[PDB]
């Protein structure tokens, strides 16, 4: 009866897909955040350099840095949360076996 | 740094991947393991450039007849043309040329979607009234520059031999512009918006006859009713006409087709550099990438094809071809290091060795520094992924071992 | 790769060293978690799985086909992007991205890398296969 | 200026019969964003096979817009008579951010001849005519719809083969039935198919010439024409205005069958368009050859966020108006047309102001008199007037002096003269203008170091 | 020279441009409604 | 509700989509946690 | 908005945005930490019953 069970009504099966989706979401933060300007004139450092002189160029690059540093800190914080959770879960798996 | 302060030992942190590792831990001794380090960058092998090339942008109107007063400034909008500011600046004695939200070098060298030139008669004695910080009559009722787009302001004097520009009798401006509401108790100042004309322009004559002239229009109900009123003022004319030129530039509403002229080399074509990493500048759009010949997608007329993360991913060229644009891609690097032997190997994960004993292709990428051993371990200290392990020879080269 | 940016980045301290070390530790944690988990699933003694294992009890679903039939079905029904552990770098150049928002090809563009797991598929299959054969005894 | 041909030489205009009842029809065609109605394509780029949100000028989902329909004029057999129009010239609308127009939606359907409700005919596409400008008011007899100064006129001509765009001053003519003359109702344009729409040579000035009967065109700065290939295909037209001028959008030169609008022209119109109206048009058909003309619909644009579905070929075929309802907000937040089942929180339904309340100190004027009497102090002995609990007026003080330099810091220019304050402190002193710069914040000279420094 | 310094919140912001008041901008006449307010320089939206 | 702010907020990417999705998932987690917990407390057979 | 023009108005609004975005990120991070903890705790409750 279980051979045809990997469907929409199988909660365990969705948990498998969700674990997969969580990995994808973690990567989407890095892929999607580089397009943000975080108040800057461009998400491109090259555009900032090409358009502005150092006293203003600096401020614009710095906005991009702050946004990207923030993104990476958030990413890392989640990889640590997710790896801690997975490790606890792994010990549960150990006990079940 | 030794106790006595001398430097006796150092690491060049960009020499190799092993050196990068030591620098990231700020130590000459790091533990054994497999570590990710900065990728091996692809570098440009050339460049491709496409710019609109053709008609000069035409500043002739500017040079013929009497320039308007500041509240009636005339606007020349330049698109799809080659600009040269020197060509215009060289005709005037420039008194003050400044830029905002764009560098000086950039105003004369970048490509734009459009360049908008606003020209008018303007006494130099009122120079400061055009400042962003100004609260005087020019900035409040006559002319205001954009706060959003990069702008430049040029104040210049017409030379005695530039006989095609004539002078008005006097310089003039609006010193008051307001609406009287239907109750005739409340008066509301009508401030000029950036890049727009004052609502009082329709009631104020092209030249104010005399300082203090008062103007009034009865507004229709569709205009809110009440009266629009204004007062003019004048400045005595100078020996040489003084003129202001506002420049506003936009960077991405269209193809950035307003460019300095460029003499093109035929080694900056896309077709001649397909497959290479190149720097590009395509109608003001720039970055680094690899062009490939491919099937057209998107709307041709729009030229630049973007993805869902707003990267440029394709381009319709003026040579008739559509190219896919890929990022120059970096080559992943992991350092496999054994502290006891002081040896290492480099893993280029996900990379075929065609891009790199010679290199060894493994299930996790291309690895240099390892020798294939057809040996099994259980006791793996330097796992590479999948069921592979680096096994030090102990010193010799690390062996590539499989986990049993 | 912009030097001006890198120059400004330095004023934030060893930011990137912290990012790398935090992730390195987080990644070691899974290799240790996996190693420990499998060490415990591992059987000391086990019977061979033969076709017919189960007797009147139909266990063909679980017998290795090598992954078992249910195990392959479980993987086939879950949508997982292929990370390209052996040559993804090249797949993303000769074919390009599979679709919009392709997070595997984004790696070589954005500056991030997906690392391979500690054990390959056949080894993990070997562990659960030996486990199956150990249950009755 | 531009020569736009000769003035009309007629002493009278054709009489116009305005009977709005006949044009009060209910033929609703609201914007269906899911079918991508009314969408102007993102301008500087294209996309392929993706779904993204985008910020831009779009019509609202469900907007019915304003329907306008042109008709046949009055006739008696083979001799066309009086023009027959709706009250459109007097119906002046606020331009705001511009508009899009649905043109020919009913083409090929059987419709009605407006002038004769019992008469049916196949519906044919007709192009809208527009009058746009900065200022409006009335005509000599008090009727509204007069535009002042330069007016932008978008007038299709050649029996639908060209769009003529011009910016000019419209000087009402004084002849019979003309706007500055006697028995005026409404101006209208017209063409006479019998002589203007020959199979070969269409009269490319037929509508221009009728326009000219009501107005003299003066100080034209431009007159441009665009060609239209004839068909009965539904098309969209749009108009917006930026610092670069007036932008004319159309679906027919890029996405004819699809409907997405692309820019085809920019006009050098820099004064702000505030008002527009539909120029009524009446076709001087014979009684025996009346056609049904398709209604056009005008929809207003606003800065909305839409979810846009770009096909492989780059056209937008489907979209979500992200502010239409809560369900639409959901689709936009996931940037998808298909979201999973569930219960989701979305933006709250905002309470909006129903009015305003204001209380201000009202009373004594703040007194700047001290300032005006006697010898002002030197810069190091500046005198201070502190104003509290009073009504201020800076113009009252500024108007007494020839101001050489008035600048503000950490407050806008508009704000200094309009906001309420706990206090206003005025420090006045004698000061040579030649030392202007020494009062700058950045200055290291003697005034800023030893005499006077601002907060 | 004339220096002008303004302060925004040490007291009731009682230094204001003069305003001609309508009697539909009173609080008592709009109780229970959401209104914009400007009370001696203090502003925002709310219900009285 | 200020449009200028919203205009600037857009330059930070789909920030609010991330906030909403993260909380939506976090909230579903409790409904799932509760459903699972009670499914297990539930008795098959019980005396009154 | 009432006090400043766009070039400065922008900077001031942006400070408020950064602070509020930071606050919301912190909030969400904690709701995720707290919901993860509560979920583990719920499984403990399950075992105790
Ligand atoms: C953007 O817009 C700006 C402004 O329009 C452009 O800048 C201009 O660029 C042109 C070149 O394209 C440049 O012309 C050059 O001028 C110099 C100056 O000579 C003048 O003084 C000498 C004094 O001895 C006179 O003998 C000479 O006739 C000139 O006199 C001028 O003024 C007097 C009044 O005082 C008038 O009576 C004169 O008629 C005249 O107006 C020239 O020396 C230079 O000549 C060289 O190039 C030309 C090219 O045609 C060539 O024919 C000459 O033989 C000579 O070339 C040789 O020498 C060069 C090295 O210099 C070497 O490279 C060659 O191989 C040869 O061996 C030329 O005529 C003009 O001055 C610039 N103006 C400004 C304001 O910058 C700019 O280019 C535009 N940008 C773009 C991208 O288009
Ligand atoms: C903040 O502080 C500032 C400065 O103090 C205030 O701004 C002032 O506001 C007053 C109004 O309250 C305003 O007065 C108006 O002046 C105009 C200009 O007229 C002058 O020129 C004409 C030319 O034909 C002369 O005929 C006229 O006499 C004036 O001449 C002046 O100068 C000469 C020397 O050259 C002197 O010899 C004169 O004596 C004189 O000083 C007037 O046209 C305007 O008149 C209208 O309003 C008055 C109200 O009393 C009314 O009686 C008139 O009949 C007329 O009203 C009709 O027309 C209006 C439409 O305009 C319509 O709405 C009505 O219904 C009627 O149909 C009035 O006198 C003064 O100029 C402003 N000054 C500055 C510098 O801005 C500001 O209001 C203060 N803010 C607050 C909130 O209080
Ligand atoms: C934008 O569009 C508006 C509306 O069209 C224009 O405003 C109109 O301006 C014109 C003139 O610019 C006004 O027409 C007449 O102006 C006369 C000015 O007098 C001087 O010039 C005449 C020239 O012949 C000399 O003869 C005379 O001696 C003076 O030297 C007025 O005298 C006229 O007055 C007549 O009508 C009034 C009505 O009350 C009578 O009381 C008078 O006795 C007399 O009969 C007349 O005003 C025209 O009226 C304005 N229209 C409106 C609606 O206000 C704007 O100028 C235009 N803006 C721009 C920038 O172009
Ligand atoms: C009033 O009546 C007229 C006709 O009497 C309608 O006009 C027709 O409208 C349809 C739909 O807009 C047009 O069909 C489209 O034709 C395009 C090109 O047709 C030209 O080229 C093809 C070959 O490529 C020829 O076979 C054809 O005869 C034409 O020469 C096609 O490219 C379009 O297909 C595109 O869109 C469809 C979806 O609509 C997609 O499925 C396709 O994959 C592709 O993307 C489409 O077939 C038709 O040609 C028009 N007729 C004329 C004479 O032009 C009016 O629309 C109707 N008016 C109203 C208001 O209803
Ligand atoms: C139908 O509408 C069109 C608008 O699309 C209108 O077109 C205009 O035609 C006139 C001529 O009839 C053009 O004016 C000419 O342009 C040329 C350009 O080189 C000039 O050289 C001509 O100058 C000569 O003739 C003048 C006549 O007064 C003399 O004064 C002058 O000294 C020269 O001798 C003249 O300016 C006009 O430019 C076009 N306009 C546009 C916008 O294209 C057409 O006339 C209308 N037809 C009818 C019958 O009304
Ligand atoms: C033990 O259980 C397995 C299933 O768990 C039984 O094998 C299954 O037998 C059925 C026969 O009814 C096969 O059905 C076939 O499916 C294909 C699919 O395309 C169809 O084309 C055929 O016409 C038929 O319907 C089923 O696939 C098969 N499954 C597997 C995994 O082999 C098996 O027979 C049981 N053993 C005993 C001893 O009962
Ligand atoms: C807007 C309007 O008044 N419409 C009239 C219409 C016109 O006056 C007429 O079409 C001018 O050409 O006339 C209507 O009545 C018609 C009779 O006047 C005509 O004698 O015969 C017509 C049928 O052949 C019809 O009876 C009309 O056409 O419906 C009345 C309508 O309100
Ligand atoms: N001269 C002329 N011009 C026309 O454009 C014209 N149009 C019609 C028909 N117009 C229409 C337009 C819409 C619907 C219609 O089916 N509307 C829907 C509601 C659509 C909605 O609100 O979502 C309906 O059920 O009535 C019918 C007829 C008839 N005679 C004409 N005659
Ligand atoms: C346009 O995008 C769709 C995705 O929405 C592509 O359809 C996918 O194609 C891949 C090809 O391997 C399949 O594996 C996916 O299952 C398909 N997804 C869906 C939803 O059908 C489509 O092929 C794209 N079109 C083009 C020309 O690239
Ligand atoms: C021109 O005609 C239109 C349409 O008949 C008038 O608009 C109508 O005005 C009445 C007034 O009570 C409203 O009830 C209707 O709902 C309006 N119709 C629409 C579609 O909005 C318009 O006011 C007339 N304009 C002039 C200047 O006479
Ligand atoms: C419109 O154009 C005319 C001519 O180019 C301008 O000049 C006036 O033309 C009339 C023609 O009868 C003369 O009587 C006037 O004396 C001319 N005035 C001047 C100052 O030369 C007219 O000014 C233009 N109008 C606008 C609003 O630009
Ligand atoms: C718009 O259409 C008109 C009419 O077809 C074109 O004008 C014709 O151009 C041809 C070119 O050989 C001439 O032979 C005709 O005599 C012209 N006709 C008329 C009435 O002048 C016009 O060029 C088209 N415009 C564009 C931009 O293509
Ligand atoms: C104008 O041209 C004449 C021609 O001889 C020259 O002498 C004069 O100096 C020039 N003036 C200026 C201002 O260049
Ligand atoms: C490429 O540039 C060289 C430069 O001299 C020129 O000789 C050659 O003809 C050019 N090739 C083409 C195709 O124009
Ligand atoms: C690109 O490919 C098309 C067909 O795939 C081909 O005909 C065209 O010549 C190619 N262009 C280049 C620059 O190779
Ligand atoms: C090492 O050599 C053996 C030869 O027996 C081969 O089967 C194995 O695949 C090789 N490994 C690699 C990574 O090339
Ligand atoms: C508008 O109407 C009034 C009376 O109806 C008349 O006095 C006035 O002159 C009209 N305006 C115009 C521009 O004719
Ligand atoms: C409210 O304002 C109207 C405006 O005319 C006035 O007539 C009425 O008397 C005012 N009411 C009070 C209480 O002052």
């Amino acid at each position: 009866a279980m051979q045809t069970g990997f469907t929409t009504t199988n909660e365990a099966f969705q948990k498998v897909q969700d674990a997969v989706n969580n990995n994808a979401q973690a990567l989407s933060k890095l892929a999607s955040e580089l397009s943000n300007t975080f108040g800057a004139i461009s998400a491109s450092i090259g555009d900032i350099i090409q358009r502005l002189d150092p006293p203003e160029q600096d401020a614009q690059i710095d906005r991009l840095i702050n946004g990207r540093l923030t993104t990476l800190n958030a990413f890392v914080a989640q990889q640590l949360v997710r790896s801690e959770s997975a490790a606890l879960s792994a010990q549960l798996a150990k006990d079940k076996v | 740094f030794s106790v006595d302060g001398y430097i006796r030992r150092a690491i060049d942190c960009g020499f190799n991947d092993l050196s990068q590792l030591h620098c990231s831990y700020e130590s000459f001794d790091v533990e054994s393991g497999v570590y990710s380090v900065s990728s091996f960058e692809a570098k440009p092998s050339g460049s491709v450039v496409e710019q609109a090339e053709g008609v000069e942008c035409d500043f002739s109107p500017l040079l013929s007849g009497t320039p308007p007063q500041v509240y009636n400034f005339k606007r020349l909008v330049f698109t799809n043309c080659n600009y040269n500011l020197t060509k215009l600046l060289s005709l005037f004695s420039v008194n003050d040329f400044t830029c905002s939200q764009i560098s000086p070098a950039a105003i004369a060298s970048n490509c734009y979607s459009s360049l908008i030139l606003d020209y008018f008669s303007y006494p130099l004695s009122m120079k400061s009234d055009l400042s962003v910080s100004s609260a005087g009559p020019i900035s409040q009722f006559n002319y205001k520059q954009s706060f959003s787009n990069p702008t430049c302001l040029i104040l210049a004097t017409v030379p005695h031999n530039l006989t095609t520009i004539t002078k008005p009798l006097k310089y003039s401006y609006i010193n008051k512009c307001s609406r009287l509401l239907s109750d005739d108790r409340t008066e509301v100042p009508q401030l000029v918006n950036a890049n727009q004309y004052s609502p009082c322009v329709s009631i104020v004559p092209s030249t104010v006859w005399e300082d203090g002239d008062y103007y009034r229009k009865q507004l229709s109900p569709l205009e809110g009713g009440g009266w629009l009123v204004a007062s003019g003022s004048t400045v005595a004319m100078t020996e040489q006409l003084q003129m202001g030129f506002g420049i506003t530039v936009q960077y991405g509403t269209d193809t950035n087709s307003v460019c300095p002229k460029l003499e093109f080399a035929n080694d900056t074509k896309i077709a001649s550099q397909l497959g290479n990493c190149v720097e590009y500048s395509l109608y003001g759009v720039s970055g680094r990438g690899v062009f490939q010949n491919c099937t057209a997608v998107g709307v041709r007329q729009q030229r630049f094809v973007y993805d869902a993360y707003q990267n440029l991913v394709g381009y319709y060229s003026d040579d008739g071809n559509y190219y896919c644009l890929r990022a120059c891609v970096s080559v992943p690097v992991s350092v496999i290091y054994d502290k006891e032997t002081k040896t290492h190997a480099t893993l280029f994960g996900s990379v075929a060795c065609e891009h790199i004993y010679g290199p060894l292709q493994t299930p996790v990428g291309c690895v240099l520094g390892l020798v294939n051993s057809s040996l099994f371990v259980e006791d793996c200290k330097l796992p590479l992924g999948q069921s592979l392990c680096a096994l030090p020879d102990t010193p010799g080269e690390m062996r590539l071992a499989s986990i049993a | 790769g912009f030097q001006k940016c890198e120059q400004l980045l330095r004023e934030y301290g060893q930011f990137c060293s912290k990012i790398n070390q935090a992730l390195h530790g987080a990644n070691l944690r899974q290799d240790d978690s996996v190693r420990n988990l499998f060490a415990s699933v591992k059987s000391s003694q086990s019977s061979p799985i033969i076709p017919g294992f189960g007797g009147d009890f139909n266990l063909t679903l679980l017998e290795p086909v090598a992954r078992s039939a249910i195990e392959d079905l479980l993987f086939d029904k879950v949508t997982i992007a292929d990370p390209g552990y052996m040559q993804g770098y090249d797949d993303c150049m000769q074919q390009g991205p599979a679709s919009a928002r392709d997070l595997i090809c984004a790696q070589y563009v954005a500056g991030y890398k997906v690392l391979p797991p500690l054990m390959d598929v056949n080894m993990e299959a070997a562990y659960t296969s030996s486990l199956l054969g150990s249950i009755a005894g | 200026t531009v020569d736009v041909g000769p003035d009309s030489v007629k002493s009278a205009c054709i009489e116009v019969d305005i009977q709005q009842t006949f044009f009060d029809k209910t033929w609703p065609r609201p914007i269906d964003v899911s079918k991508a109605d009314g969408i102007i394509y993102p301008q500087g780029r294209t996309y392929s096979n993706i779904t993204i949100t985008y910020q831009g000028l779009f019509p609202y989902q469900g907007d019915h817009g304003d329907m306008y329909v042109y008709s046949a004029g009055h006739a008696t057999g083979t001799t066309p008579q009086k023009l027959f129009v709706a009250n459109y010239s007097q119906d002046v609308k606020q331009f705001a951010n511009g508009f899009v127009v649905r043109i020919g939606a009913a083409a090929n359907s059987t419709g009605t001849v407006i002038i004769s409700p019992s008469t049916s005919a196949t519906i044919r596409k007709i192009y809208p005519a527009f009058m746009l400008g900065s200022s409006v008011g009335n005509f000599s007899d008090g009727k509204m719809g007069r535009f002042f100064n330069h007016t932008l006129v978008l007038l299709p001509d050649g029996c639908g083969t060209l769009l003529r765009a011009f910016y000019c001053i419209l000087e009402p003519r004084s002849g019979n039935h003309c706007p500055a003359g006697n028995s005026y109702t409404s101006f209208a344009t017209y063409h006479t198919p019998a002589t203007d729409c020959s199979d070969g040579n269409y009269n490319r000035n037929a509508s221009l010439n009728s326009f000219k009967e009501y107005f003299n065109l003066r100080n034209c700065t431009f007159m441009y024409t665009y060609n239209i290939t004839e068909d009965e295909i539904l098309e969209w037209f749009g108009i917006t205005q930026t610092a670069q001028g007036v932008h004319l959008f159309s679906s027919r030169y890029v996405d004819l069958y699809g409907g997405n609008m692309f820019q085809f022209a920019t006009l050098p119109v820099y004064d702000t368009i505030k008002y527009y109206s539909i120029i009524p048009h009446s076709i001087r058909s014979i009684q025996s050859d009346r056609k049904a003309w398709a209604a056009f619909y005008v929809y207003k644009l606003q800065p909305l966020t839409f979810l846009l579905d770009f096909s492989v070929d780059g056209y937008i075929r489907r979209a979500i108006d992200c502010g239409f309802n809560d369900l639409s907000q959901l689709h936009c937040s996931y940037e998808s047309f298909d979201v999973e089942s569930g219960v989701y929180s979305v933006s709250s339904f905002e309470a909006k102001p129903s009015g305003s309340v204001v209380e201000q100190a009202e009373g004594v004027e703040c007194d700047f008199s001290p300032l005006l009497s006697g010898t002002p102090p030197q810069v190091y002995n500046f005198k201070r007037l502190v104003f509290t609990n009073c009504n201020y007026n800076l113009t009252k003080l500024l108007s007494l002096f020839s101001v050489n330099d008035f600048t503000c810091s950490q407050i806008s220019p508009a704000a200094i003269a309009s906001n309420c304050y706990s206090s206003l402190i005025l420090d006045y002193f004698s000061y040579p203008l030649s030392m202007k710069s020494d009062l700058s914040v950045s200055s290291a000279g003697p005034i800023s170091q030893f005499n006077y420094k601002q907060s």
